[PDB]
């Protein structure tokens, strides 16, 4: 399932999780020019160990 | 008769000037958008000769 | 304290003259304050605060405009005045441009 | 119209507009006149608010 | 009381704060005249009328000359 969360976050920026199983930390109701500034925060517990930090800063 | 002509013309002239200045005052609040004020007095007469002084309130 | 002698102290603060020297000005002073004892414009201390701020931005003293936010805070902190909007408008109505102000007062 | 800046594309000519910085009697006309040149669209993410405030200080000097 | 005397110290502070606001807004008022105006605003008064008072009283001292 993380290879169905790290195989569509690479391509089309499509994600949906209810309980957080991935390092996307959304901020609600941000669709303006603060979208380039927010709605994403690199949560540091949902990054798997075979990845590295640069891989996770790129997909975001 | 010049009370049926000239005095009546002056009464109408007074009322027309009053309506005109009230129109220009109520038109100045409205923000080619200000061309409506410019066209009516392009020479610059009959427009805001008095500012309507502020009271001691 | 009664307001009529309290207004009589005001006319001897602005004028240098005594109250047995002039009573003609003070009669005119009650003529303007009286019957205009309730607000002739609507109140908000928020808008008047943003116009003392916009004046300090106009002078590019914008470190003092955020020091002013603590000066607007102190007036709320006592809470004995409810006409906090009025006295800020009063210094704003009598405001002029120094082009700059240096050596700050308060505390 | 009298000077040569009318070779500009219409967008930036529409984006600029005179900005007032508040009436204060005793203040000459030179100190309150500055253009705004606001910015909207997707390009506004590069030109943040803090950038515009610092440009206003540069203009005032 | 005691808190009713500590607030007198704190309004003595507030008058100096308003004096700083008076000098950065460049108004010719001192600590003493503002102390009349705060007591007037306690009873409730218009700053629009006080501004007209101050603009007339300073411009009628050469009319009592």
């Amino acid at each position: 399932p993380v290879l169905s969360f790290l195989y569509r976050w690479i391509y089309d920026g499509e994600l949906e999780d209810t309980y957080h199983e991935f390092f996307v930390a959304s901020d609600p109701t941000v669709k303006t020019d603060r979208l380039w500034h927010d709605k994403y925060t690199l949560r540091k517990s949902m990054i798997p160990s075979f990845m590295t930090m640069d891989q996770s800063r790129k997909v975001l | 008769l010049v009370s049926g002509f000239e005095a009546t013309i002056n009464k109408f002239d007074k009322n027309f000037s009053a309506h005109l200045l009230d129109l220009l005052a109520r038109l100045s609040i409205y923000s080619g958008m200000a061309s409506v004020i410019s066209r009516l007095d392009f020479n610059g007469f009959y427009t805001e000769r008095l500012e309507r002084l502020s009271a001691e309130r | 304290k009664s307001p009529n002698v309290l207004l009589q102290n005001l006319c001897c603060r602005i004028l240098g003259r005594s109250e047995a020297d002039v009573a003609q000005q003070f009669q005119y002073a009650v003529r303007v304050i009286g019957s205009n004892f309730a607000p002739t414009v609507e109140r908000d201390e928020f808008l008047v605060a943003e116009k003392i701020k916009k004046e300090l931005i106009r002078q590019r003293r914008e470190a003092d405009a955020a020091l002013f936010s603590e000066l607007h805070r102190k007036l709320h902190s006592q809470g004995v005045l409810k006409n906090k909007w009025s006295i800020l408008y009063l210094l704003l109505s009598l405001s002029e441009d120094p082009r700059r102000q240096p050596s700050k007062v308060s505390s | 119209r009298a000077t040569n800046a009318q070779f500009d594309s219409p967008e930036i000519l529409r984006r600029l507009d005179v900005r007032l910085l508040e009436v204060s009697p005793g203040d000459t006309g030179w100190d309150v006149f500055s253009l705004d040149y606001h910015v909207d669209g997707p390009i506004a993410t590069v030109f943040t608010r803090e950038c515009m405030s610092h440009y206003l200080r540069v203009f005032n000097f | 009381a005691a808190a009713a005397a500590a607030n007198l110290n704190a309004v003595r502070e507030t008058m100096d704060v308003l004096l700083e606001i008076s000098r950065i807004l460049n108004t010719g008022l001192d600590m003493e005249t503002l102390s009349i105006c705060v007591r007037l605003c306690e009873q409730g008064i218009n700053p629009e009328a006080l501004s007209s008072v101050i603009k007339e009283l300073r411009k009628a001292t050469e009319a009592l000359k």
